[PDB]
């Protein structure tokens, strides 16, 4: 574990926590116990923004962009219950936590495609 | 003394100036040049090569 100090301006407090190589394993639902996500954490790596094929409809793809603002994209804190279904399946249900962060990027023009990356 | 459409055979046997004059004068084509592209930049829309 590293303290505040250990982290600040790092820019690794926008990096959600890590699995070595190893865990592979599995994890059991007991379908008669109640279980809840302590903690779900989001960090973008990517955005792609679809370009608007101009009028010549010609079918449109994503694209990549640079971030132009920072490293403050991460979403983290997340929580909620994460029930068990009757088919034996699992939804997560979400409550609270820093579920949304405004992100900026730009584009080959210099066009700046602002969105409100969230999960909500 | 010189007529208008002569005043730049003032240079015909000055080495010196000679090459100060082609030298502003290619200063002026180096200079049009780089500021023709800022032009071209400022107003060519990449939108659709196509
Ligand atoms: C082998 C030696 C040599 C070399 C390499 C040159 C080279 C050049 N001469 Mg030149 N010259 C020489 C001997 C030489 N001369 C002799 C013995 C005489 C008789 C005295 C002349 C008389 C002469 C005249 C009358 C003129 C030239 C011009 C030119 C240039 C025409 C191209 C240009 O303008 O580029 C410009 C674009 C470039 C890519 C920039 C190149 C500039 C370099 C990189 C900087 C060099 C810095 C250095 C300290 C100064 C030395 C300059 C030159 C003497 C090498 C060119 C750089 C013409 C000129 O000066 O036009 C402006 C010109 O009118 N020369
Ligand atoms: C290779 C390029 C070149 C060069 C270096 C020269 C150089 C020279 N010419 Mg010349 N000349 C050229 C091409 C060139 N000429 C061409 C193509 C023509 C036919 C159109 C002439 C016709 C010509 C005549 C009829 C005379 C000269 C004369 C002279 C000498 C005196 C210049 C003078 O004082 O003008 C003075 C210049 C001005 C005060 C007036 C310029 C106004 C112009 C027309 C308006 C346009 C300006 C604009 C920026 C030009 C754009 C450049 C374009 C090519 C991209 C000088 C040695 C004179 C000489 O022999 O004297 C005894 C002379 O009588 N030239
Ligand atoms: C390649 C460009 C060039 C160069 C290197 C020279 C170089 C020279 N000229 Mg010259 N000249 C040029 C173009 C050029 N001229 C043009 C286009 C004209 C008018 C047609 C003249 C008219 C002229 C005269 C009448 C005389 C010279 C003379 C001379 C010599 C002495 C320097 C002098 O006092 O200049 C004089 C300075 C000017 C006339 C230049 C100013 C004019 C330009 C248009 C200003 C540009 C301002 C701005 C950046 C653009 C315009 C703004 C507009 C868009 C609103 C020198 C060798 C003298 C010489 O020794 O003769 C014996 C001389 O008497 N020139
Ligand atoms: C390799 C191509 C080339 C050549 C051969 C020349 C040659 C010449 N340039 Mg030039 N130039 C070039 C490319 C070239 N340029 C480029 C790419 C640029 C950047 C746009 C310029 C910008 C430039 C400037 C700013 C000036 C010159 C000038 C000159 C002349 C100086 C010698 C002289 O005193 O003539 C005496 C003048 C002539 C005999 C006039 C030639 C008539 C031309 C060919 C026709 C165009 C003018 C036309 C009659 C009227 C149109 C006017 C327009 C403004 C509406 C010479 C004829 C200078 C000039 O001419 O001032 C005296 C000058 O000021 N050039
Ligand atoms: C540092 C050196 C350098 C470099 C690398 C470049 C590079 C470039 N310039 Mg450039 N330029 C330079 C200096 C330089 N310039 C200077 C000093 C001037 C002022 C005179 C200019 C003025 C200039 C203009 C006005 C323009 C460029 C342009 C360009 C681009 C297009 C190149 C082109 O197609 O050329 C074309 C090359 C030729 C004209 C062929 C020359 C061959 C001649 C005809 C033969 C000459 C006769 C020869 C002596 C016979 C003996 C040969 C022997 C082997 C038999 C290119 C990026 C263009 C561009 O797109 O804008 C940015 C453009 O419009 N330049
Ligand atoms: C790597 C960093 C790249 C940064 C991007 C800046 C390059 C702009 C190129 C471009 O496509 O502009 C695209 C812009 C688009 O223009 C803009 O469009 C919109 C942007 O929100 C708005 O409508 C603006 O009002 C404006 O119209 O074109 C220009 O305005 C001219 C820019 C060209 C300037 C070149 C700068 C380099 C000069 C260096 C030479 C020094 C000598
Ligand atoms: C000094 C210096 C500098 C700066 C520089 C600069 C900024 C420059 C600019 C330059 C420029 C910016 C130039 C320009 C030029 C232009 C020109 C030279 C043009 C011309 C044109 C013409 C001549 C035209 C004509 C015509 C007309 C008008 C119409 C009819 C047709 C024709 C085409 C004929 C620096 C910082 C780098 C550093 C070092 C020092
Ligand atoms: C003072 C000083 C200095 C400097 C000096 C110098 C170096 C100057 C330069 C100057 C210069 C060098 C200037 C220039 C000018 C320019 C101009 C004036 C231009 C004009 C142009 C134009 C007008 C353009 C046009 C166009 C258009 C419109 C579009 C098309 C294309 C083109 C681009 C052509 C020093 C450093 C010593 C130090 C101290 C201070
Ligand atoms: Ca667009």
């Amino acid at each position: 574990t590293l303290t505040y100090d250990d982290i600040v301006g790092t820019g690794l407090a926008n990096k959600c926590p890590t699995l070595d190589d190893t865990a592979r394993g599995a994890y059991p639902i007991d379908s008669s116990q109640t279980y809840r996500i302590a903690r779900l954490c989001l960090q973008p790596t990517t955005f792609l923004v679809k370009e608007e094929p101009k009028n010549k409809r010609q079918e449109a793809e994503f694209v990549p962009t640079k971030l132009v603002t920072r490293e403050t994209t991460s979403l983290d804190q997340i929580q909620g219950e994460l029930k068990v279904n009757s088919d034996g399946s699992l939804t997560f249900v979400e409550e609270d936590g820093i579920d949304f962060q405004p992100v900026t990027v730009q584009m080959a023009g210099g066009e700046r495609i602002p969105l409100l990356f969230t999960v909500k | 003394g010189l007529p208008w459409y002569r005043v730049h055979t003032v240079l015909i046997n000055d080495p010196g100036r000679l090459i100060a004059a082609h030298l502003m004068h290619t200063a002026l084509v180096a200079g049009w040049a780089g500021s023709m592209a800022l032009y071209e930049l400022a107003t060519f829309d990449p939108s659709d090569p196509v």
